[PDB]
């Protein structure tokens, strides 16, 4: 269990959605 | 040694412990 | 078929018991109902200030 | 003649004198599965203080048996030769003749195996060896909680 | 039984108000050791260990008290202990030759400077395993622990 | 046979509040509150009732129900249900034994005692003694004692400690001890007092102390004997020669000079070497 | 918010108050505070 | 083990019943579960490729304890303790109707995989029924005596194998409404009845735990057994546990009361396979008919183990 | 996710319903919630719902039943079979070091670590070797009825601490109805006080001065009542040898 | 004495089985190391060999401690991998997408066990009841116990959570108890 | 003594 | 395999012990039964 009491706020994660860079990985040379 | 210092325990007397 | 008979009739019992609709949970379940007003009426004078023990 | 087998533990040394006289093909089935490597590895799968000291199995289990003359072989019996002592050496079987690959080490006077099993050799060198042996914490199914592997046992000359 | 319980209310609670000063772990143990409660004695020292784990000075009086009881085994596995949480602890091992050497028990003495030896110390630790082996005849050891 | 009595009328047993001790009657903790602490625990009052045993006895809705608990308030003479209650109206036989948990009323037992030590008991101590006093010191204590405290159960050992006012009552029975405990509590034993029926301490005479674990020894014992075979037993003690002698020749197997174990002699399962069970 | 409240003061009334272990936030009158343990910790463990 | 078979694990669960699962079979193709059970629903699942379960019918107002694949695999057939039969359309997903007549209880149904299609219907009134499934109402019925727990037809079309609680595995023909031959030597309840591959012999699993397979061949002795296989014990639970014969007829599978699936030779009679896994009694225990071997069991722990054989 | 309950607190019946309570209560002994297991007794429609008293680390430790608080080998209570036993007892029973063993060993306290057998046969054997101018022989004044007939008590001597109380009056209650009977262990002294003279008449016929219970030699006196007060040794050890002396 | 036979000469001696280990052609007990009167009673640890032979002292700096735990504890932790003696080829990499996704899958299985856990601590769902009180069967089969030892009949138990009224606060209070000892601490590897 | 490697890689 | 019939079929080698359960008590383990199978029986 846990002492915590937090009400629920945010309960969804953002994503990078497309045109956010971000989960889109290309080599080192090219960086 | 577990035996022996029961043994001393149990048979502790508080009379020459008050001489340094 | 008079020594097939109890047999017959203790696996017909057994297979109403447990196949019937009527026991789909195990059990026959009804609705909850209404109970007289007079029973709230005697449990809250009952109960009074709460200062018995 | 006996001839010598030398048990490496994770205990020490057992140097085991082998009885060819009283009971052979045991001797040279202990003696080809030793020189071959393939008690080499295993572990003594059972202790019981003031019982037994068991091992052979290549699994570990219970239930291996590897001996040269197929998969199992027949009984040996000499009445010259009872469980009189501690540390003796003993091939064990399940019932009726089926000698595989489990060795057992008694630990214990134990004069009640007698006709069942059979003895083929004795500890000759090394008895603190199997006296640790059977001091050893067992959990439940008399396998020890640590592992007492052995690595060589050679016929040494 | 009242003095006892007052004395050990005082320790535990300047134990509780200050555990991370070892002088209230070295009083109370000590106290417990003069109405000779060993294993009072032994637990307040181990939950000292459990605070100071790798403190020389805790283990050299916990080894010493052990020995002044004349407990040898306690204290021969309280010096195992030490030696294997403080391997590069020069004093604990110096104390751990020198009171097996106290004792007679010369091969003791031999295999605990053998493992010294394997853990590669200074020269100090060579030339006291030599001046050793030295001192009861035993050249030819001394030849190998040379080489 | 015979139906329980009704002890008191129902006109007389009510659930009311105690006498007023302070100014706020506490409705959590059902406890006077205020006035002064000088009160406190003022005096133990009378209580409302005796027991006859061949006065009050009778059966209940209890004697058809295996397992039922006796009754607190019959035993405190103020059970008005008679042959309604659910509880028995009876009094303890010697074979009225309960587990290390409940009393015979079938109140749960505790870890330790109360330092005010009275209440159910703890199960940390089969105590079968009960320790009465406030008792009007005169000359002829013990008669009314062995009297008075008899009716209740079957009795081992009354050591009336007089001039004090106090007895320890022991008997054979640990629910025929609460039973006397609950009953004889704020009671009166020949003039108007109320006498202090509470659980006994330990009696510090070494005499005791060796009876007490001598008699536990034998419980113990008498339970190994129920557990182990009886020709394992007569061996285990030896006192019968004959048995000594089956023993030198049954623990041989083939080997001589052998005397094996108890371990591997004194063994039960189906695969030991003996004559198992 | 009501409900909570009480569900809050009846867990204080029948499991006690949790006061020892949870971080208290760094508000104004504690921030100088709060600067100077830093500061001798950092410092301290710039010694060590 | 090397792997044996194309399936993504060498074992594994399907599970999602709320219910004990009462019968369980494969597509004729191999490919397709169909499973129904207590919580009165079926349950489609697909075999290979990602394990996925794709259909669920619910039209039962009872637990079904059979569903037959039909003939080409796009009909599904439900006989249900609501006292009907039904036919599942396994395209839509919807019921094509449902066969109303039955005075109690459907243990078991059986369709004709050559031939006409028929629907048969064993039921605790002691009626054999065979429906046609295009018509709501019954083509006819067989009356009993006593309630039957298990049928099956014939590779000729016109012989009904019927088991029930007189403990005989009665022979009938449909044409002439009559008993051709009873069949004796069980002493307790037949719970399946299921003709081999090529139709040369018969397994019958009754509840005192015996298997037996019997000569069913037309120019046979007086006596018609085969063989006696033990081994597969039924506990506490009286459920009607459905055998399977393997695809070239060697190895039969009977489930077990102890979670287990009892694996005999039909031929040589030694005990091949003993399976655990289950927590309850195993009601369905399937080959695969599409030559692999691949066992699928069904069981009352609410769950179905797909296993190869090595 | 089960109780460890032994087989006579279980119902009779095979098959048991049992109501399961996470956090129901605390142990009995080291005040910790636990779950709570319960059951109907075969005491059916009234009684007592039986349930588990103590958690399962404690019945690990003390090798004892949840719900009866008894030995699970000999069917004893714990105590005495500690008593009884010697044993060590393997965990503390003070208020805060009961929590801090349980919170740092219920790992090891599963498994069996931190078979008594042998001990059982060690305390049989104990027990094998247990080790627990002279008066005239009564004249016929001791047990003639006195011309008083408002003597009623009869004075025994002799008792040793091995004699119950209730050995006596079943002994004696054949004679007739005991009002009292006063048995002082400490002085061996005993008073018996009837109801009618006729039964104590009878009772000094057919005992004639002297008695036999369960082999402990007694003797029997007519009596005024008096009462018994803190008394000399040497009178309680030639009382002692006057009862001894009654069987001569 | 050597064996082509050993009959008519008797084990008097302690020695007389030079190291040890009792003779079978002898029909007498035999006690290679004496009298087994008293139990071995000794708390000592189970002492061990290595693969060249010396005494294993890793038992201690492992006392207390489970087999996957990484204890260094001798000096050959102190060595560079390249320079360990029995050390070839090392092998550098990293784990493949398919073990570095069953991790994954595994540890975020563990955390939203946790999560699910937190959440549920972190606000209460107002009523704390559950009508979907679905029972447990279990299979029991009785040892012996209390003396008697007939086997009696094995049980099977219902087991259904209890009604619990919704309106019932937390029963019990919290008690602060002190923070128990560590796990054992490694050798200090300097 | 623990061995080193005298490879020189 | 370890599930076949000459798997099974081979014993434990070796002597017997001279001298497991999963609770204290005995041996308790999860089944799966009918309702109406419990409720029968217990009636
Ligand atoms: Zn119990």
């Amino acid at each position: 269990a846990y002492h915590q009491r937090l009400l629920p706020a945010y309960t969804t994660l953002k994503f990078r959605q497309p045109g956010q860079g971000g989960a889109a990985d290309k080599s080192t040379r090219d960086l | 040694e577990i035996a022996r210092n029961e043994w001393q325990r149990a048979h502790f007397d508080p009379k020459k412990q008050q001489v340094g | 078929i008079a020594k097939f008979a109890q047999k017959k009739k203790e696996w017909l019992r057994m297979q109403r018991n447990r196949f019937g609709e009527k026991r789909k949970g195990g059990f026959v379940e009804t609705q909850k109902a209404d109970m007289p007003p007079e029973h709230l009426r005697k449990i809250v004078k009952d109960i009074g200030d709460v200062s018995q023990k | 003649m006996a001839t010598d087998v030398a048990l490496e533990t994770t205990m020490g040394t057992i140097i085991l004198e082998l009885y060819n006289q009283h009971a052979p093909r045991t001797c040279e089935n202990f003696k080809t599965l030793a020189a071959r490597g393939y008690y080499d590895g295993t572990i003594f799968h059972r202790v019981i203080k003031d019982f037994m000291v068991q091992g052979g199995d290549p699994t570990g289990t219970g239930r291996g048996g590897r001996s040269i003359y197929g998969d199992t072989f027949e009984d040996e019996i000499h009445p010259g030769l009872r469980h009189t002592g501690a540390g003796i050496l003993s091939m064990a079987n399940a019932g009726p003749n089926t000698n595989g690959s489990q060795f057992f080490l008694t630990l214990a006077p134990t004069p009640w195996l007698d006709g069942k099993h059979t003895i083929f050799g004795r500890v000759k060198k090394g008895i603190r060896v199997l006296q640790r042996m059977g001091l050893v914490p067992t959990d439940a199914d008399d396998r020890p909680k640590t592992e007492i592997k052995i690595i060589r046992a050679y016929v040494v000359g | 039984k009242e003095y006892q319980g007052r004395k050990r209310r005082e320790f535990e609670d300047y134990i509780r108000r200050n555990r991370l000063r070892l002088q209230n772990w070295f009083q109370y143990a000590q106290w417990e050791l003069e109405q000779k409660e060993f294993a009072r004695a032994r637990s307040i020292f181990e939950r000292a260990l459990d605070v100071h784990p790798n403190n020389t000075q805790l283990w050299i009086r916990y080894i010493e008290a052990e020995l002044k009881n004349r407990n040898i085994n306690h204290a021969r596995n309280l010096l195992d202990r030490a030696v294997t949480r403080l391997p590069r602890v020069s004093k604990l091992w110096y104390k751990y030759v020198y009171v097996m050497e106290m004792l007679g028990d010369i091969p003791g003495t031999r295999q605990v400077f053998d493992r010294w030896m394997k853990w590669e110390p200074d020269e100090d630790a060579w030339n006291a395993y030599i001046k050793l082996e030295k001192r009861y005849g035993e050249y030819e050891r001394a030849r190998q622990i040379f080489a | 046979r015979r139906p329980a009595r009704p002890q008191i009328d129902p006109a007389l047993v009510k659930s009311e509040r105690p006498p007023q001790t302070g100014t706020v009657f506490n409705i959590w903790y059902n406890k006077w509150s205020g006035g002064d602490r000088e009160d406190k625990y003022l005096s133990q009052t009378h209580a409302k009732g005796r027991c006859n045993i061949a006065r009050d006895s009778g059966y209940t809705r209890a004697d058809s129900r295996p397992g039922s608990y006796f009754c607190l308030y019959f035993a405190r003479g103020i059970c008005p249900k008679g042959q309604d209650c659910d509880y028995l109206h009876r009094l303890p036989t010697i074979h009225d034994i309960f587990n290390p948990n409940v009393d015979c009323f079938g109140r749960d037992k505790f870890a330790d005692y109360r330092d005010d030590m009275g209440g159910v008991g703890s199960f940390n101590r089969q105590n079968r003694t009960i320790y009465v006093g406030r008792i009007h010191v005169t000359d002829d204590i013990e008669e009314i004692v062995a009297r008075h405290f008899a009716e209740w159960g079957q009795i081992e050992r009354i050591r009336v400690l007089n001039n004090r006012g106090v007895a320890f009552i022991t008997y054979t029975n640990e629910a025929n001890a609460q039973f006397a405990k609950e009953a004889m509590a704020h009671q009166s034993l020949d003039h108007n007092e109320i006498l202090n029926v509470r659980w006994a301490t330990a009696d510090p005479n070494p005499l005791a102390q060796k009876r007490e674990q001598r008699r536990i020894e034998e419980q113990a014992a008498e339970a190994i004997r129920r557990a182990l075979p009886a020709e394992f037993v007569a061996e285990i003690e030896g006192k019968d020669p004959e048995a000594r002698k089956r023993r030198k020749l049954e623990s041989s197997y083939g080997l001589e000079g052998y005397e094996a174990p108890d371990a591997v002699h004194f063994a039960r399962g189906p695969n030991a070497v003996n004559p198992r069970g | 918010l009501l409900e909570r409240w009480l569900g809050n003061l009846l867990s204080r009334q029948f499991e006690g108050r949790h006061s020892k272990g949870v971080a208290k936030t760094v508000t104004k009158q504690r921030v100088e505070s709060h600067f100077d343990l830093e500061l001798r910790a950092s410092v301290m463990a710039d010694l060590m | 083990t090397p792997r044996t078979s194309n399936l993504k694990a060498p074992l594994m669960e399907l599970s999602g019943h709320t219910g004990e699962i009462f019968t369980a079979k494969f597509d004729p193709t191999g490919t397709l579960i169909a499973s129904g059970s207590m919580d009165r629903t079926i349950m489609l699942w697909r075999v290979y490729g990602d394990c996925e379960n794709y259909g669920v019918l619910n039209g039962h107002k009872a637990a079904i304890l059979d569903l037959q694949w039909s003939r080409d695999g796009d009909i599904l057939f439900s006989a249900s303790a609501d006292m009907h039969l039904a036919s599942w359309d396994l395209t839509t997903g919807q019921r094509i109707r449902r066969y109303i007549g039955h005075e109690e209880i459907i243990n078991a149904m059986d369709v004709t995989q050559r031939g006409e299609e028929l629907l048969i219907s064993g039921s605790d009134d002691g009626t054999i029924g065979i429906w046609d499934p295009r018509t709501k109402n019954a083509v006819d019925y067989i009356e009993t005596d006593f309630p039957i727990t298990a049928v099956a037809v014939s590779e000729a079309g016109n012989e009904i194998y019927s088991g029930g609680i007189d403990n005989d595995i009665k022979v009938w023909d449909i044409r002439k409404k009559a008993v051709v031959h009873t069949m004796l030597g069980h002493n307790d309840t037949i719970t399946t009845l299921r003709v081999s591959p090529d139709g040369q012999q018969l397994l019958s699993y009754a509840m005192d735990s015996t298997a037996r397979t019997w000569d069913i061949r037309p120019f046979a002795p007086t006596d018609r057994h085969i063989r006696t296989f033990d081994g597969a014990p039924l506990g506490l639970e009286k459920n009607l546990i459905r055998g399977s014969w393997s695809k070239d007829g060697k190895k039969i599978a009977v489930g077990a009361g102890d979670g287990t699936v009892v694996i005999w030779g039909s031929d040589t009679g030694k005990l091949l396979y003993k399976l655990p896994g289950h927590k309850g009694t195993v009601n369905c225990a399937e080959f695969a008919p599409d030559g692999a071997p691949i066992i699928l069991s069904a069981s009352s722990d609410r769950t179905m183990l797909l296993g190869e054989l090595i | 996710d089960f109780p460890s309950v032994c087989e006579n607190c279980l119902p009779e019946n095979p098959y048991v319903k049992m109501l399961k309570e996470d956090y129901g209560a605390e142990c009995k002994l080291c005040t910790r919630p636990f779950t709570v297991f319960s059951w109907a007794g075969d005491g059916r429609a009234h009684g007592r719902k039986k349930r588990t008293n103590i958690c399962l680390t404690c019945a690990r430790l003390k090798n004892a039943c949840q719900c009866c608080i008894m030995d699970l080998q000999f069917g004893l209570p714990i105590v005495i079979r500690d008593k009884a036993l010697e044993l060590i007892a393997p965990g503390p029973q003070s208020e805060i070091n009961r929590e801090y063993f349980a919170q740092n060993n219920e790992r090891a306290i599963e498994e069996g670590r931190a078979k008594t057998d042998e001990k059982a046969r060690e305390l049989l054997r104990r027990l094998a070797n247990s080790k627990p101018a002279a008066l005239p022989p009564p004249g016929p004044k001791d047990w003639l009825p006195p011309a008083d007939k408002s003597i009623m008590s009869l004075f025994i001597t002799g008792i040793e601490d091995d004699l119950p109380e209730w050995k006596i009056r079943d002994f004696f209650k054949q004679y007739g109805k005991i009002k009292s009977l006063v048995v002082s262990h400490m002085t061996h002294c005993a008073f018996v006080n009837y109801e009618t003279r006729e039964g104590a008449e009878k009772a000094a016929t057919e005992l004639k001065g002297r008695a036999v219970i369960a082999g402990c030699p007694l003797r029997i006196r007519w009596s005024i009542p008096r009462p018994i007060g803190t008394m000399n040794k040497e009178e309680r050890a030639e009382m002692l040898r006057d009862g001894r002396s009654a069987f001569p | 004495p050597p064996y082509p036979n050993r009959a008519g000469w008797r084990p008097r001696a302690p020695e007389d089985f030079g190291d040890g280990g009792a003779f079978p052609e002898i029909p007498v007990a035999q006690y290679p190391w004496g009298k087994n009167d008293s139990s071995s009673k000794s708390n000592a640890l189970v002492v061990q060999v290595d693969s060249e032979g010396k005494v294993d002292y890793t038992a201690i700096a492992r006392q207390g401690h489970s087999s996957d735990r990484i204890i260094h504890a001798s000096f050959k932790d102190l060595i560079p991998l390249r320079q360990r003696a029995e050390a070839g080829q090392i092998d550098l990499s990293r784990p493949s997408k398919e073990e570095v996704e069953a991790t994954a899958e595994r540890t975020k299985n563990a955390l939203a066990a946790l999560v699910s856990g937190a959440l549920a601590a972190q606000k209460p769902k107002n009523v704390q009841v559950n009508t979907k009180r679905e029972a447990t069967f279990v299979k029991y089969t009785p040892s012996a116990q209390m003396g008697n030892n007939t086997k009696k009949q094995e049980r099977i138990i219902k087991i259904v959570e209890r009604q619990r009224d919704p309106m019932e606060p937390p029963k019990f209070k919290h008690k602060k108890i002190p923070r128990g000892p560590p796990s054992p601490p490694p050798p200090v590897m300097h | 003594l623990v061995r080193r490697s005298e490879s020189l890689l | 395999v370890p599930y076949t019939g000459e798997n099974l079929a081979r014993p434990s080698y070796g002597p017997a012990n001279p001298f497991k359960n999963n609770v204290l008590t005995g041996h308790a383990e999860e089944m799966y039964i009918s309702e109406a199978t419990f409720r029968a029986k217990h009636r």
